[PDB]
């Protein structure tokens, strides 16, 4: 087909970017010395799983749309499979617990930030890993051990377990929708003290709190409502509609250095420094 | 009268002013446009002392060129073993605003000034293992700016009511005062010989002090605003001001009038602090734009610069040795550069 | 290394952990810097140290041509009062503040104002004995511009001008800065019993700007 | 004030009469000092890493 | 103002066990590493046991490694060894030491009394000279060789003089060969390179009688000198 190269060069150009945009966020947080501090911690933990998902996870979704059938072994498609699923989780979280460090940093100013050392801000970033292996990793590689063998074609690569219409709906409740409600709920409540904070004593509040909620949702919510329908229908949605949804959840780690790391004045100056001139 | 002394102050003013100009045979520029430059010197940073946590706002090493104490503003006096990055002890201190501190000669004291208007001086060879207060010189009126020993039981010190005083550190009393600076004494060097001393001050004038009999023996003013750092010349006939105005000068002791300018055209933060090295060749300034400058003494010639830190640069500190310098920052580290 | 290095690096890293653990617990408290004038009441609200702890949080405040401001760079605000009731020295008090406003360390610094002899200030004008306009005539409007005072009517026309004095200290206030650091006016007296909330809630203020910058919503 | 007076005239007495050199005679000094002191400065001159003690 | 004082100990039958204690007043107890040094009632210092700052290193000598235990209260400025399974060949008197470590430092600078406890590879120091008889107001140099070279990268010798005085305790004259210590008259004075160390004490004075030992620091365990004797006449 003529397409087949433009179709990878759409995805690589966007895969390249996706790691060329968080090893800056890992290098720039060590080069800098003013950006180690104790809330960046948070934002080198989700540039950590955004690479990730950027060398593994996606080159490897490149290869299964080029070639159509999934030339790899059985283990081949189970660790895939459980890394996509554990960095995108690992992403939510650290997402989740950078809205409850800015939640308390806003409402308690001389308390939570006093009582946050870097013994304890980095157990919240372990929690943060943790529930995302346990959750999933244990969940997909070991299956089908639990019942039989494998359930899936020879020549595909689909999660097991996207059939028991018990578990995808537990797993999607506690992978996706419980963040985006405390997520939205937290920014919510910062947006009231910062109206009160310029009464008592509004623009670029909005301008910043859209980006960070709005580039998680849209790019987000349509593959898990699809997971939602698959599991009750096998065949109802169009396989190649299937496939961009499932495109679309990656692109969140592309947006992430654009959407909590440039936002910084103090990430834009040695992003602009070292984007102008090597050093 | 009064008008009297008003035109015979003005009429002996001028008599100095033509005896400085007969002084002035030929510039030292003029007669040193024959050595070879000494070029771009290339130092780099070779420890880092961590475990400071507040600006660093002076240092000093010891005479043997192994021990420094450093003074910060969260309290504490930390001596290290700058080869081994050890920390050899943490004084506690009463008050947290340290603008000075000094190392004793012999080793067994260390000296702490600032806003208290106090020089406190602590025991650090003693019995008991651990460091204890000596003595509590009081009696200045504004803040120590800086503090050297000459032995130990005499320190002079220099404070923000336009005085220097020597001190008798067993009785605890003032020796000596030197009186006649108009602005804020900033800094202060001892002479090789202990017998004078220079404190530049915030009116643009240094001045020569006699330790022994306490009158001011020389006034130098060529500078536009505050002198914020000052040493004397390892020959101790001449010294250098940092001032505020950005620009550092080579006052001759002897010729009694300003010898070389320090200045450039993209330079315009002030100067922190001014030290020169074993030869006398190379004048140090710490700069307020973050980074030292390694300035030509006899050429006024930018030889190199110390960007190793990222806040302003509050001393800077050269080993009795020669083979290190010492610079520390508001970043709340030392780095020691070879 | 050897078996004295071994067991001086031993000792080093003891020294850190202490210096570690006493910087933790200076972390927990807050420099504030006082200053105004003499005939001012500095300490009604060679350098004092006075620690009041105010909701669990310690505020060590601090009480001392002004060279040493380089000292007073991180300080988390510099508390200033000026004579209300003392007239012919307010225009020093105008220039004192313009200096601090726009000095080279006090740029992102932000100045909690506590206008003292607030009770004075009200029957020094009640009897007429003393015209601003004399002093300065601003007040030669004497707009009362529209405000609301929770205190009673002025009886002599007072009460506007205890917006009127205060208001100069809010113009050179917004002058220069671009809202890095903010000033509060406040009224106060020598027996207005809770005043240390008042630097409690500015200081509480102070640290959303830092946070809200970081974070970007400001 | 006229005590002040005279402390500025006695003062400066002191400053015109003692002695002064030209600068040509003080300069030579720095320019000779520096030159008979350089072999002993590790900061001009480079050290072979065996001789610095922060290596 | 400074005091060890060591207790415990007395007549034991062999297989069973004490406990010693000894009590530290007038000096920083909680910043000094602590040793316990036992004497054999006719031979020299022995190194047993070594307990930091922060008890977070301890080392025990090889002769009692596994049935000892040392172990110390800051809080109440005392340090404890613990003794089972006591052996006939434990016969001796244990002092308590003090040692500080940081640069310029000197350790084993003072040292206890001794608590009497009668029960019913590794450097080598060599005190040749057994006993040598001065006379008064006359010189004598003490001569030191051990089997390593004493002196490391660092430049920093590694030998601490002791002399043992009749009826008293051992004490600190020089550290590191060349550095006199606190109240030391001046005459004392060391010097040499590795294997090859000499004291001299020159101007021999009374109250000077003693058994002088030798011990090096570049590696536990603390082994000390075999003792060399000064004696009238
Ligand atoms: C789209 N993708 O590239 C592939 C899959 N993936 C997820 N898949 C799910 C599977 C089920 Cl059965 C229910 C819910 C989710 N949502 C997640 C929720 C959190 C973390 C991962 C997923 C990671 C990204």
């Amino acid at each position: 087909v003529w397409q087949v190269v433009f179709i990878a060069f759409l995805t690589g150009i966007l895969a390249l970017v996706t790691i060329i945009g968080n090893i800056l966020v890992i290098v720039s947080f060590k080069v800098n010395k003013q950006l180690k501090t104790v809330n960046n911690y948070f934002l080198l933990s989700l540039a950590c799983a955004d690479l990730i998902i950027g060398v593994i996870s996606m080159n490897l979704f490149t290869t299964y749309i080029i070639m159509n059938r999934w030339a790899l072994g059985n283990l081949a498609c189970d660790l895939w499979l459980a890394i996509d699923c554990v960095a995108s989780n690992a992403s939510v979280m650290n997402l989740l617990v950078i809205s409850f460090d800015r939640y308390f940093s806003i409402t308690r100013p001389l308390t939570y930030r006093a009582k946050r050392t870097t013994k304890r801000a980095g157990v919240m970033i372990g929690l943060a890993w943790v529930i995302s292996f346990v959750l999933w990793a244990p969940a997909i590689l070991f299956w089908q051990y639990f019942v039989g063998k494998r359930t899936v074609p020879p020549g595909e690569c689909f999660i097991q377990f996207l059939s028991e219409p018990t578990i995808t709906f537990g797993t999607a409740i506690a992978g996706f929708y419980m963040p985006v409600t405390i997520m939205t709920i937290l920014y919510w409540r910062i947006y009231k003290e910062t109206e009160k904070r310029t009464k008592e004593l509004e623009k670029k509040a909005a301008q910043t709190l859209s980006a960070i909620l709005l580039a998680f949702i849209i790019t987000w919510t349509p593959y898990n409502i699809m997971v939602l329908v698959n599991t009750f229908c096998d065949s109802c949605i169009p396989k190649t509609f299937w496939n961009l949804g499932y495109w679309l959840c990656y692109i969140n780690s592309t947006v992430n250095p654009v959407c909590y790391a440039l936002c910084n004045k103090t990430f834009r100056t040695t992003f602009k420094m070292l984007l102008l001139c090597q050093c | 009268e009064l008008d009297q002394l008003r035109q015979e102050a003005e009429q002996l003013k001028n008599q100095i002013r033509d005896a400085r100009k007969a002084c002035a045979d030929a510039t030292l520029s003029q007669i040193t446009n024959n050595i070879d430059p000494v070029g771009r010197i290339q130092m780099r940073t070779r420890r880092t002392l961590r475990g400071h946590l507040a600006k660093i706002y002076a240092m000093h090493w010891g005479t043997d060129s192994r021990l420094l104490v450093s003074a910060s503003q969260d309290g504490k006096l930390i001596i290290w073993d700058s080869y081994t990055t050890n920390k050899v002890h943490a004084i506690p201190l009463r008050s947290s605003w340290v603008m000075t501190c000094a190392y004793a000669p012999s080793g067994n004291y260390v000296a702490c000034g600032g806003l208290d208007n106090i020089c406190s001086i602590y025991n650090l060879k003693t019995r008991e293992g651990n460091v204890r207060v000596s003595r509590e010189l009081a009696g200045h009126t504004g803040y120590l700016s800086c503090c050297r020993f000459l032995d130990d039981n005499q320190i002079v010190t220099s404070s923000g009511d336009t005085t220097c005083a020597l001190w008798d550190i067993e009785t605890g009393q003032q020796t000596t005062t030197f009186t006649g600076h108009t602005g804020d004494v900033m800094s202060l060097s001892l002479a090789p010989d202990t017998r004078l001393f220079v404190s530049g001050a915030c009116d643009a004038s240094a001045k020569l002090w006699d330790v022994r009999e306490g009158m001011c023996r020389q006034t130098f003013t060529g500078h536009e605003s505050d002198i914020n750092a000052i040493c004397f010349f390892p020959n101790g006939n001449a010294f250098a001001t940092g001032s505020d105005d950005a620009t550092c000068r080579l006052f001759d002791l002897r010729a009694d009038q300003e010898l070389m300018t320090y200045s450039h055209d993209n330079i315009i933060c002030g100067i922190t602090s001014v030290s020169f090295s074993k030869s006398g060749r190379l004048l140090l300034a710490g700069y307020d734009d973050f980074n030292c400058n390694v300035w030509d003494a006899l050429k006024a010639d930018r030889a190199g610069v110390l960007a190793g830190h990222d806040n302003r640069v509050s001393c800077l500190g050269v080993t009795d040795d020669g083979m290190a310098v010492a610079t520390g920052s508001w970043d709340s580290f030392l780095k020691i550069w070879n | 290394v050897s078996a004295e290095d071994k067991a001086a690096a031993e000792r080093s890293k003891m020294i850190d952990k202490n210096l570690r653990e006493d910087g933790e617990k200076a972390r927990r408290t807050l420099r504030l810097l006082l200053l105004g004038a003499d005939n001012s009441g500095k300490s009604t609200i060679g350098i004092f140290e006075t620690k009041f702890q105010v909701d669990k949080v310690n505020f060590h405040m601090f009480d001392v041509r002004r060279k040493w401001i380089q000292c007073f760079n991180d300080v988390t605000a510099i508390i200033f009062v000026v004579d209300s009731s003392d007239y012919n020295r307010l225009q020093e008090a105008l220039n004192d503040f313009k200096s601090i406003w726009n000095n080279r360390w006090l740029r992102t610094i932000s100045v909690i104002l506590f206008l003292n002899k607030q009770d004075l200030l009200a029957e020094k004008v009640l009897a007429g004995k003393s015209k601003i306009e004399d002093y300065f005539p601003e007040f030669a409007r004497y707009t009362t511009p529209e405000d609301a005072t929770p205190e009673p009517g002025e009886d002599p026309r007072v009460t506007r001008a205890k917006y009127f004095i205060r208001k100069e200290f809010v113009d050179i206030s917004t002058a220069s800065g671009d809202g890095r650091h903010i000033c509060y006016p406040h009224f106060t007296c020598a027996v207005d019993t809770e005043n240390a909330r008042r630097i409690f809630n500015d200081c509480k203020d102070i640290i959303l700007q830092m946070n809200l910058r970081e974070y970007n919503l400001v | 004030s006229i005590a002040q007076a005279r402390k500025l005239v006695e003062q400066l007495k002191m400053e015109a009469n003692i002695d002064r050199i030209k600068v040509s005679k003080a300069a030579a000094d720095l320019m000779a000092y520096c030159e008979a002191h350089a072999k002993e400065d590790p900061l001009l001159t480079p050290v072979p890493a065996s001789e610095n003690p922060f290596r | 103002d400074v005091q060890l004082v060591e207790s415990g100990g007395g007549l034991v039958q062999p297989g069973g066990s004490r406990k010693l204690s000894c009590s530290a007043s007038g000096f920083a107890f909680s910043s000094f590493g602590m040793h316990w040094v036992r004497q054999a009632p006719e031979k020299g210092l022995e190194w047993v046991a070594y307990i930091s700052s922060g008890s977070g290193t301890i080392y025990y000598a090889d002769t009692v490694k596994g049935r000892f235990t040392i172990s110390r209260d800051d809080p109440k400025n005392t340090l404890f060894l613990q003794m089972t399974s006591l052996r006939s060949e434990d016969t001796a008197m244990y002092y308590c030491v003090r040692s500080i470590y940081y640069y310029g430092s000197s350790p084993f600078d003072f040292w206890g009394q001794g608590t009497t406890l009668t029960v019913s590879s590794d450097i080598v120091m060599t005190q040749a000279t057994s006993s040598v008889p001065v006379t008064p107001g006359e010189s004598v140099s003490i001569s030191c060789r051990s089997s390593k070279s004493l002196l490391h990268s660092n430049g920093n010798t590694y030998l601490y003089w002791f002399l043992q005085r009749p009826g008293q305790s051992p004490q600190l004259l020089i550290y590191r060969m060349s550095n006199l210590a606190s109240g030391v008259p001046d005459r004392f004075s060391g010097s040499g390179s590795g294997t090859a160390f000499t004291l001299t004490i020159s101007r021999l004075e009374a109250e000077d009688v003693g058994v002088y030992y030798c011990m090096q620091h570049l590696e536990y365990p603390l082994t000390f000198g075999a003792g060399t004797k000064l004696e009238l006449k």
